[PDB]
Order: structure tokens, then C-alpha cells, then sequence
């Protein structure tokens, strides 16, 4: 039942990091798992990683493990992505997506990767 | 025998018998002994466990029989020493102890003194050895 | 084996306890607690 | 008694400690011997107390030999003597609000 | 006359561990039938005492 | 007080208990209290020895 | 990571025809794939949950099934509304290392 609102666009010199975030609203933050997707121009929906909000853990695609951090602020219902050591290869529209975990608050978490809720896309480029 | 007490090194008697009764029973059994008058893996496993228990008890027995020589009691089940009882260790008489108490109760009665007594026994043996070698000259 | 899923169930089960035995059991427990 | 004073609306951490750091059972009781908090195995339990919806404990510190009781949103009615029972020893702290 | 006391049960995936402080997640439930038949042999009770 | 996290597979397995017997090693023995009213801390007057 | 290969992109299917889309995994999937619809400027909406469950709001027209490493998607009575690129995603990965394929775009023959 969650709407995901992306933040503003960014342009960074290579080697810098970019902080991208999404505000989740309309339901309990803790009941949704979130992922990040990198829509590089000409590419498919590259998966970057996923964050679990009860057990505050995250997993990342192997090539980004030394580059990407996914975190969240439980008090502002906000999902955050920080990607470091930017390259022109990282030009992409970045976005959040997520799923509803049934009664996750009570320990009934499903652990789904089937994304239903998607943001509009944040464009990040380099200069 | 050796199964008295329901265990190896329970040789002197049944647990629960008085000290006196156990001694008398031991003598009778000794006279009788000298007068002389279904296959599964677990059998292997437990056969080994049983042998280990028996071998260990024998090794401990033999070791202690030699260690006791330090007090002049090697090779013995029942020894006799020249160290006085000292009264304070226990105020009971010979008959009171031997007739009414069992061995565990007795050890509880005097376990605040056994390290002291062991020391006295060693000292007596040292003096006895010294005296004998002085006489042999 | 007759469960569904709920979202916006499978995680639903039940346990049956003999009523007669449970109440008799408590009566005996109570008798001992009463003595104490 | 150790005396700790808080104020209405604040949060106070009262503590019990041990020389042994891990796997220690402890309980917190009030002066009328009503259980508030306790450790069963690795789990936090609560007693039949007026503080059940305010009392808590930092579970991560239990293996450090530190067994705190935290009372959130203090009221004047919470002023009391709080009793620690840790292992064999007892400790008393007075809470004023 | 029902003669059956019934308990409502849930299967959880995120649980507190009994072997130490911490939480753990287990994979979701089996889709077929789960059956358990147990003997209640004892109870663990605590008392509610106090000056009042 | 940071967190240590392990991520690993969850295969499903069959899980049902087997009664386990504890046994004394050589040199040791286990005493068993055979009283039917033993309360957990008193003396036991009917004691047997088992491995 | 496990690669997902689809049929060639730009499948010219006339509106009203039944489109056939597919996905091959490098490794078996226990009915753990998903299909998504992407249009330029739009979110890549979930269409099929697992190998065959229709996602919320998905019409009867859009459906599919499969097993192992071989999955099939079809669109009945293809509409002008359906001309998008359909992506294949795989979830039987733990620790997560989820993957997507490149997807196949439908086209109107001219
Ligand atoms: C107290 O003691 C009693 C007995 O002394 C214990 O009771 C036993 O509890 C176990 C737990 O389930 C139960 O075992 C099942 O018996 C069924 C009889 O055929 C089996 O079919 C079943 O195996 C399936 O389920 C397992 C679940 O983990 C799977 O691991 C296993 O591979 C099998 O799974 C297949 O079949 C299922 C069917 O729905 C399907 O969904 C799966 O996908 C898969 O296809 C178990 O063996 C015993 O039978 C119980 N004993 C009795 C007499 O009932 C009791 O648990 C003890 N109490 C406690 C608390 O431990
Ligand atoms: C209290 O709960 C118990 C469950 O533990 C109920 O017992 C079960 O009652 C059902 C009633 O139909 C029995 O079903 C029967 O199963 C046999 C199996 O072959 C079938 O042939 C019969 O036609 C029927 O389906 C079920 O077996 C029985 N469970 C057991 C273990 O016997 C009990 O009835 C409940 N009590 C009341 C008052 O309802
Ligand atoms: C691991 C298994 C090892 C084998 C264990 C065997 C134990 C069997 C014990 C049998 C005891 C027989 O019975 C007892 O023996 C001792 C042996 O000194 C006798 O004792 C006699 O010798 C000792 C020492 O010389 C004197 O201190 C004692 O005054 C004298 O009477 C007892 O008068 C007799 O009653
Ligand atoms: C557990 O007990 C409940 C009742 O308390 C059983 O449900 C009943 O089963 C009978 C059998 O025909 C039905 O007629 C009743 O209508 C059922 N009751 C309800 C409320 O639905 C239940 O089946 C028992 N569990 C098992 C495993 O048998
Ligand atoms: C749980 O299931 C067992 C059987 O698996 C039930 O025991 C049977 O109950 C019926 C009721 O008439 C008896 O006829 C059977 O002989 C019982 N079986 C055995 C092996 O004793 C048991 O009652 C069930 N529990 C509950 C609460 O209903
Ligand atoms: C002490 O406990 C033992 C163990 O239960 C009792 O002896 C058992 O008595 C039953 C009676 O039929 C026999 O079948 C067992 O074989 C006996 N066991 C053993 C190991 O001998 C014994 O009677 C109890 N003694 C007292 C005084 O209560
Ligand atoms: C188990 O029973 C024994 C008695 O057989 C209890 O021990 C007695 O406790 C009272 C309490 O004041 C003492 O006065 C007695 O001297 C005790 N008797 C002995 C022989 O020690 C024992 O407390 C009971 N244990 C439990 C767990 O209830
Ligand atoms: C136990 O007491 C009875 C009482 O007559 C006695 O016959 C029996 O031999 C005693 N057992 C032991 C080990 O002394
Ligand atoms: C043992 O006897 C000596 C003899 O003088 C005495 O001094 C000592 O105090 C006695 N032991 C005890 C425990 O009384
Ligand atoms: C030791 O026994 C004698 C015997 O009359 C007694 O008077 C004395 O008080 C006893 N000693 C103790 C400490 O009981
Ligand atoms: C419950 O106790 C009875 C008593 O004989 C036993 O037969 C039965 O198998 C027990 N049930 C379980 C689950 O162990």
C-alpha cells in the first residue's frame, strides 16, 4: 500500500559518492523490504541490493560490495543508498522498490523479492 | 571379594554397612573364596568400554599400593601405624565408631583433619627409616 | 494442507487438547498446591 | 541504598551487576515484592506490575554482567525501592521522581 | 460438551534464540501438512506473590 | 555493542528427537534416586548405581 | 550470480494476436521467477509473481508458467497498451544475488 518517493537528480565527478534516498509512505515502514535498481541507459534493470528492515541487514550484488551501502531511517520511513567511487559506468536512473511482508512486525516476515512498489526514478550522472 | 560396595575399590564392604560389620563380612568371604567352595555391534563397543573401566581400576590400584609406601604402608589393604589418634580429631571410642558408623559417615566426621593426619603419617615414616639406618652401623 | 496466503493463511495452525484430561490434571495440581 | 532521582516524563536506568559476565539469571522486584523484569534463559520476561508497559532492558548487555532496568516515561507513582536479585547477592536502589 | 480445548497457533520466521541473546530468521513454511502429536508431561509455573 | 551477522542457506530438514542416554566414563559412576516422592533437594533413602 | 536469457527483442506481434515471450535460466529456479513491464519513463511494474501468479491489477490476458530453467509467458489478445519490454527476474538466491535478464520488447509491424 506503499508509495515510494524518490529524491532529486545528481551529477558527480568520478570518485565521489552519491546519496540517493526514497521516502516510503502510506503504510508501516517495517513491513516492507526494499531493493535498489540501477537503470543504466541501454541496459536492463540491474539489481544492486536489498535491505531487510527488521533485521537491519543488507545484501549486495558482488561487484558492488566494496562500493554500495544500503541503509534506512526507521523514524522517517526513508530508504538510503550510498554509492561510492563513481564512474561514468554508473550513469543510471536509480530507484527504490519493495514488497509487503505479512505481519513482519510480529515475526511473520515472508522475505519476498517480487517487487510491487516502485519509485519514479532518480537520475544520477557524472561530470 | 572385589565387587563389594557395588564397585571396584569398594573392596572392604557394602555401602551402608557399619565399619565393624563390613570387616567381619570381609573375613568370612575371604575364607570362602580361598576354600574354593545376541550379537550386534554394540557388543563390541560396550565390551571395550567395560575393559577400559577394569583396566583403569587395576592401574589405579597398583599405583596406590606403591604410593602408600611413603607412609610405610606399601602393598597393603589394611595397614597399622605408630601415629597416636590425638583425641581431638574424633571424640568417639573404638567401639562407637566401628559398631555404629558407616564409612561415609566416618569420613564426614573427620575430613577436616585428613590433610593433617596424612602429614603426620609421612613424618613418622621418615623418622622410622632414619632410625633404622642409624641402628645398622 | 488446506492453507492459503494473505497479503496487502499458511501461518495458521491449531492444537487440540482433551478437555477432560486437562481439567482433571489441573484439579490434581490444585490439590497439591492447596496443601502447600 | 543508592539513590537515583529522575523527573516526571524522563527515562531512568537502574542497574544490577555481576562479576561473572555471561549466562546470568536475574530479577527486578519492587519493595512489595512484585516482579517487574527478569531473565529466563535468553528471554526477557515481565511480571504482574504497574510498570509492564514502561519497563525494559538492554538485552545486549546481559553478557557483559550488566542487567539494567529502564523505566520509560517516569511518574511520581514510580518512586520506590527497587531490588536487584542477581545470582546469590541482592542490591537496592531507591528511585525518586 | 465439545470436550476439546483448542489453541490458536502461528508459525513464525523471525524468532528470539534460546541458546543466547540474538534473533534469527528462518525460511517460510512447508506447503503440505504438518502434524505433531505430543505428550504434555509437565508444566513450568511461576508464582505471583507480594505483600498485597 | 555492534551486531554480528551471518547469512547462510536454510535447507529444510526433518527434525524429530531421539532419547539420549548419558553415560559415565571409566572411573565414574552415576547414582540414581529411586524414591517416588523425591522433591529435588532432600536426602534420598533408596539409591542405586548405574552407568 | 545466475544469468537469464530471453528470446530476441523486437517481437513483431500484431495487436489482437497472442504474443509469446520466454526466459531461460543458467540454473534451475523453483518457480521463483518474476515478470515485469517497462515503458519509457515508467516503473517496471510486476506482472507475474513467481512462475505463474498474476500480480495485483494484472488482467487475465497476461499470464505464464514454467519450471526448472525453462519459463514461458504469453499475452492473449495483445493490446496497444502491452507494447513494452518484458523483463525476467530470478530469486532463488541466498545470500541474495538476484538477477535480471535483458528483456524482450514487443513491436507493431510496419
Ligand atoms: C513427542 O514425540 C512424538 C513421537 O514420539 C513426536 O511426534 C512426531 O513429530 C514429527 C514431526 O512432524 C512427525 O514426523 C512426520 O511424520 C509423517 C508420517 O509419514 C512424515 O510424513 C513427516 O515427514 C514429512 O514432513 C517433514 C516436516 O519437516 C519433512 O521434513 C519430511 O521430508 C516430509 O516432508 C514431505 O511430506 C510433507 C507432507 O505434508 C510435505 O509437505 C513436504 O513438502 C514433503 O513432501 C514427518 O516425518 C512424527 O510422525 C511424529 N510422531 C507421531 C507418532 O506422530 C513429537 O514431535 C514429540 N514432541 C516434540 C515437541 O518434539
Ligand atoms: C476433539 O479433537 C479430536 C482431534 O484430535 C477429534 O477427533 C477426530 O474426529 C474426527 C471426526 O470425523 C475423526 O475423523 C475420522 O477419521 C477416520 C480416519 O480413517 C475416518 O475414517 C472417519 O470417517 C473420520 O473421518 C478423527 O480421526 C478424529 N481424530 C482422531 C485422532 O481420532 C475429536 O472428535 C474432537 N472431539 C469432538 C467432541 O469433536
Ligand atoms: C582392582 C582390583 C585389585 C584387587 C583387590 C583385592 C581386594 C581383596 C581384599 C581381601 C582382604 C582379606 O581380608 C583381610 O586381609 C588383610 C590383608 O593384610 C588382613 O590384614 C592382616 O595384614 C595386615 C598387613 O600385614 C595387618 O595390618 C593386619 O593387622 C592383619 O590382620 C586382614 O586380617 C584380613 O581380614
Ligand atoms: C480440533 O477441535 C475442533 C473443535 O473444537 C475440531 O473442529 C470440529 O470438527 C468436527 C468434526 O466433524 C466438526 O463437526 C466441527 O464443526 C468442527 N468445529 C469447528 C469449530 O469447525 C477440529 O477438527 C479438531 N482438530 C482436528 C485436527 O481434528
Ligand atoms: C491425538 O491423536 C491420537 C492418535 O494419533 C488420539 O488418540 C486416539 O484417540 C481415539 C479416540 O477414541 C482412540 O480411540 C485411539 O485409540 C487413540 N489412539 C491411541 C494410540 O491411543 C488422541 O486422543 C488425539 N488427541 C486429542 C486431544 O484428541
Ligand atoms: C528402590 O528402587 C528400586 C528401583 O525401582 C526398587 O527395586 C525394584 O522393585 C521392582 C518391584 O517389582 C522390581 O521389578 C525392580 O527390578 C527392582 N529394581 C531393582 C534395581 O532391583 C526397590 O524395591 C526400591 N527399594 C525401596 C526400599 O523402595
Ligand atoms: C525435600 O524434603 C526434605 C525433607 O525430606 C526438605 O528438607 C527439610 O526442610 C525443612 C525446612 O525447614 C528443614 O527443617 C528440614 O530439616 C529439612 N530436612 C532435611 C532432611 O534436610 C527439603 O527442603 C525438600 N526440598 C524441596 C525442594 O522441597
Ligand atoms: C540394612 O538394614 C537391614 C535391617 O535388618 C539389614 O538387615 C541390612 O543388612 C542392612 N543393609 C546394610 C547394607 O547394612
Ligand atoms: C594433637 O596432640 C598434640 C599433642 O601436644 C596437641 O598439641 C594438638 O593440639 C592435638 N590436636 C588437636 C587438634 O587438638
Ligand atoms: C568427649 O567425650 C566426653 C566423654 O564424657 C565428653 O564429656 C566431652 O564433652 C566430649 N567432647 C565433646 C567436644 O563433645
Ligand atoms: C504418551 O504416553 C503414552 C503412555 O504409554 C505413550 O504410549 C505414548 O507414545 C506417548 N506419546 C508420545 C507422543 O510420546
Amino acid at each position: 500500500q506503499v508509495q515510494l518517493l524518490e529524491s532529486g537528480a545528481e551529477v558527480k565527478k568520478p570518485g565521489s559518492s552519491v546519496k540517493v534516498s526514497c521516502k516510503a509512505s502510506g503504510d508501516t515502514f517495517i513491513r516492507y523490504s526494499f531493493t535498489w535498481v540501477r537503470q543504466a541507459p541501454g541496459q536492463g534493470l540491474e539489481w544492486m541490493g536489498r535491505i531487510i528492515t527488521i533485521l537491519d541487514v543488507a545484501h549486495y550484488a558482488p561487484h558492488l560490495q566494496g562500493r554500495v551501502t544500503i541503509t534506512a531511517d526507521k523514524s522517517t520511513s526513508t530508504v538510503y543508498l550510498e554509492l561510492r567511487n563513481l564512474r561514468s559506468d554508473d550513469t543510471a536512473v536509480y530507484f527504490c522498490a519493495g514488497v509487503y511482508e505479512g505481519e513482519a512486525d510480529e515475526g511473520e516476515y515472508d522475505n519476498n523479492g517480487f517487487l510491487k512498489h516502485w519509485g519514479q526514478g532518480t537520475l544520477v550522472t557524472v561530470t | 571379594a572385589v565387587g563389594l560396595g557395588a564397585f571396584i575399590l569398594g573392596f572392604l564392604g557394602a555401602a551402608g554397612s557399619t565399619m565393624g560389620a563390613a570387616s567381619m563380612a570381609l573375613t568370612v568371604q575371604a575364607r570362602l573364596l580361598l576354600s574354593g567352595i545376541q550379537h550386534m555391534l554394540q557388543l563390541t563397543v560396550w565390551g571395550i568400554k567395560q575393559l577400559q573401566a577394569r583396566v583403569l581400576a587395576v592401574e589405579r590400584y597398583l599405583r596406590d599400593q606403591q604410593l602408600l609406601g611413603i607412609w610405610g604402608c606399601s602393598g597393603k589393604i589394611i595397614c597399622c601405624t605408630n601415629v597416636p589418634w590425638n583425641d581431638s580429631w574424633s571424640n568417639k571410642t573404638i567401639n562407637e565408631i566401628w559398631d555404629n558408623m558407616t564409612w561415609m559417615q566416618w569420613e564426614k566426621e573427620i575430613d577436616n583433619y585428613t590433610q593433617h593426619i596424612y602429614t603426620l603419617l609421612e613424618v613418622s615414616q621418615i623418622q622410622q627409616e632414619k632410625n633404622e639406618q642409624e641402628l645398622l652401623e | 494442507n488446506n492453507n492459503t496466503r494473505k497479503s496487502i493463511n499458511i501461518r495458521q495452525a491449531h492444537c487440540n487438547i482433551s478437555k477432560a484430561r486437562w481439567n482433571e490434571t489441573l484439579g490434581q495440581i490444585v490439590a497439591k498446591l492447596e496443601e502447600q | 541504598k543508592k539513590v537515583v532521582l529522575g523527573k516526571k516524563g524522563d527515562t531512568v536506568e537502574l542497574t544490577c551487576t555481576a562479576s561473572q559476565k555471561k549466562s546470568i539469571q536475574f530479577h527486578w522486584k519492587n519493595s512489595n515484592q512484585i516482579k517487574i523484569l527478569g531473565n529466563q534463559g535468553s528471554f526477557l520476561t515481565k511480571g504482574p506490575s504497574k510498570l509492564n508497559d514502561r519497563a525494559d532492558s538492554r538485552r545486549s548487555l546481559w553478557d557483559q554482567g550488566n542487567f539494567p532496568l529502564i523505566i520509560k516515561n517516569l511518574k511520581i507513582e514510580d518512586s520506590d525501592t527497587y531490588i536487584c536479585e542477581v545470582e546469590d547477592q541482592k542490591e537496592e536502589v531507591q528511585l525518586l521522581v | 460438551g465439545e470436550q476439546n480445548i483448542t489453541l490458536q497457533c502461528r508459525i513464525k520466521q523471525i524468532i528470539n534464540m534460546w541458546q543466547g541473546v540474538g534473533k534469527a530468521m528462518y525460511a517460510p513454511p512447508i506447503r503440505g501438512q504438518i502434524r505433531c502429536s505430543s505428550n504434555i508431561t509437565g508444566l513450568l509455573l511461576t508464582r505471583d506473590g507480594g505483600r498485597d | 555493542c555492534n551486531t554480528s551477522v551471518i547469512t547462510q542457506a536454510c535447507p529444510k530438514v526433518s527434525f524429530e528427537p531421539i532419547p539420549i542416554h548419558y553415560c559415565a566414563p571409566a572411573g565414574f559412576a552415576i547414582l540414581k534416586c529411586n524414591s517416588k516422592t523425591f522433591n529435588g533437594s532432600g536426602p534420598c533413602t533408596n539409591v542405586s548405581t548405574v552407568q | 550470480e545466475l544469468e537469464l536469457t530471453q528470446s530476441p527483442a523486437t517481437l513483431s506481434v500484431s495487436p489482437g494476436e497472442r504474443a509469446t515471450l520466454s526466459c531461460r535460466a543458467s540454473e534451475s529456479v523453483s518457480s521463483d521467477l518474476a515478470w515485469y513491464q517497462q515503458k519509457p519513463g515508467q516503473a517496471p511494474r510486476l506482472l507475474i509473481y513467481g512462475a505463474s501468479t498474476r500480480a495485483t491489477g494484472v488482467p487475465a490476458r497476461f499470464s505464464g508458467s514454467g519450471s526448472g530453467a525453462e519459463f514461458t509467458l504469453t499475452i492473449s489478445s495483445l493490446q496497444s497498451e502491452d507494447f513494452a519490454v518484458y523483463y525476467c527476474q530470478q530469486y532463488n538466491n541466498w545470500p541474495p544475488r538476484y538477477t535480471f535478464g535483458q528483456g524482450t520488447r514487443l513491436e507493431i509491424k510496419r
